[PDB]
């Protein structure tokens, strides 16, 4: 499933760095925890989010574990 | 705005006094002065002190560059040039600048093992005479060499008030980059973390969402004490398979809650757990060096009629009881108890669970050099019991650490076994009902 918004793209790049998985393998329907993330990865993702101008916290990643859903609630 | 959190009127006079008693170097300056956090203090009171040891072998090793790297590392991270002291019974931190780092150096006899020399210094004087609250800098370097300088041990000593699991790897990767002359991004320091916490607090404490959250979260709760030389007890199990949507940490905490439920006679349990303290919107919060850890209450409430609760129900509940607190986990525990409960502010946590989902192995890729890691460690609990869980590739290791007067060997062994057994049972059958 293809990345469709700018937020989805920026978020995928963040997941790629934090999970050390290649960007090409990330689809919009991917689940952060199923791809191997845990609470500490989520903390790092959230911080990298801020540096890219997105805004979400660790709780948002637990509530919206799927990439496309997380990209909507980021501000 | 440096010194804006100082609890002392003339911070510069304190520094001058310490210089004149030869506790800190006379050519240092005072860059800042702040209160020490409760978590920093937990570690300092328990003598928590480490020596991170790097055995380096090869012909290309450059001793001058090692020395200079120690100096540069301290210039970069202000927690590493922080001194701790008490004022009116309360611990503060002095952040020094213009600090010259002096490496303790040993040139061994032929045939002498450098590591045995480090061990001898460690046990003979380095930890037995440790007095962090006397104000002497806890961060110090030692370099022990065989003749020829092709086999060297480098040592960094440090108080646990100065690092945590998220950030310690950055100390080693920064060291390597500076040695290798690789470029480094700018970073923040621990002081910036303390200023950021205070700026997000509200001046009226009854209007702070955080203390409102804790008040509701802990309403009607009671914190029981499950248990009345320092001992470590270990127990390995096969790595658990994780039910969909559940983290390993949740599994460990649910197991602990079930255990306590039975051990006490209670459906409503509160115990402590370790959180990373880095879920805050501040620049470089993921990488800054310091101890941002916090030990906070976790509450798990079984229904009065749990007949139908499954393991999954317990897992989802336990996980939600952690995530509800994510935005509020960063405040001092004594402030939680003072502003959000009837409990005495200095009420201690008696059981603390730490899940170690951080780096467990370390590297120092110096440029051909063979570099091995090892460490020495002191940690002595007071009346509390600690349960650590380490997730390795081949096993999940459950570790119990407590004083023997609180938990004797047989009791500790049984605790480790029970928590392990419950974790495995949860893993192999998550759809089961709690009447196992
Ligand atoms: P998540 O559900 O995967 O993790 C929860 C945690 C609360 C276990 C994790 O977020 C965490 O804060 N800390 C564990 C790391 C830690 O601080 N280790 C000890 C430092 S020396």
């Amino acid at each position: 499933k293809q990345l469709s918004t700018d937020a989805e793209r920026e978020l995928a790049n963040i997941w790629a760095t934090v999970l050390d998985i290649p960007i090409g393998t990330i689809s919009a329907s991917d689940n952060f925890f199923f791809r191997g993330g845990h609470s500490i990865d989520a903390m790092k993702a959230s911080a990298l989010g801020r540096a890219a101008g997105m805004s979400f916290g660790v709780a948002d990643i637990f509530d919206h574990p799927v990439l496309s859903e997380l990209a909507s609630v980021a501000v | 705005e440096p010194f804006s959190l100082s609890p002392i009127k003339d911070p510069q006079a304190l520094h001058k006094e310490l210089c004149s008693k030869n506790v800190i170097p006379v050519t240092s300056t005072l860059e800042d002065l702040l209160p020490a956090t409760q978590a920093q203090h937990v570690f300092i009171k328990r003598g928590t002190f480490h020596s991170y040891n790097w055995t380096i072998k090869g012909r290309s090793l450059n001793m001058d560059r090692l020395r200079e790297t120690c100096q540069s590392l301290v210039d970069r991270h202000s927690i590493l040039r922080t001194s701790f002291v008490e004022h009116e019974g309360h611990p503060i931190q002095l952040v020094l600048a213009n600090l010259d780092v002096k490496v303790r150096e040993v040139q061994c006899w032929p045939g002498e093992d450098p590591m045995e020399v480090c061990k001898a210094l460690w046990d003979g004087k380095d930890w037995p005479t440790l007095n962090v609250l006397g104000g002497s800098l806890p961060v110090r370097f030692t370099l022990v060499s065989c003749p020829g300088n092709e086999h060297v041990v480098l040592t960094i000593q440090i108080s646990h008030s100065q690092w945590d699991g998220v950030s310690i790897p950055k100390l080693f990767s920064d060291f390597a980059a500076i040695y290798n002359q690789t470029p480094l991004p700018p970073t923040s320091d621990f002081a910036h973390y303390l200023y950021h916490r205070v700026s997000s607090a509200r001046e009226d404490v009854q209007q702070d969402p955080t203390f409102q959250f804790w008040r509701h979260y802990l309403d009607g709760a009671k914190m029981a004490v499950p248990f009345a030389q320092t001992l470590w007890t270990f127990k390995g199990i096969v790595p658990p398979t994780l039910p969909s949507g559940i983290t390993m940490a949740t599994l460990v905490k649910a197991a602990t809650a079930l255990f306590l439920s039975y051990h006490l006679g209670s459906r409503d349990v509160v115990f402590g757990h370790t959180v990373n303290g880095r879920n805050l919107p501040m620049d470089n919060i993921e990488s800054l060096l310091g101890c941002t850890l916090n030990f906070v209450p976790l509450r798990v409430t079984f229904p009065e009629d749990s007949t139908d609760w499954t393991v999954m129900d317990l897992l989802h509940h336990t996980q939600t009881q952690y995530t509800r607190a994510l935005s509020h986990e960063h405040v001092e525990l004594r402030d939680i108890f003072q502003h959000s409960t009837n409990w005495p502010a200095e009420t201690p946590l008696s059981l603390i669970v730490q899940h170690q989902n951080i780096d467990l192995s370390f590297s120092l890729p110096l440029r051909s050099l063979d570099v091995q890691y090892s460490k020495f460690a002191r940690f002595d609990p007071l009346d509390e019991v600690w349960i650590f869980t380490e997730p390795h590739a081949d096993r999940l290791e459950v570790q119990v650490c407590a004083n023997s007067r609180v938990l004797g060997q047989e009791q500790a062994t049984e605790l480790a076994n029970n928590i392990s057994a419950i974790i495995t049972k949860f893993s192999t059958d998550p759809t089961a009902r709690l009447l196992d």
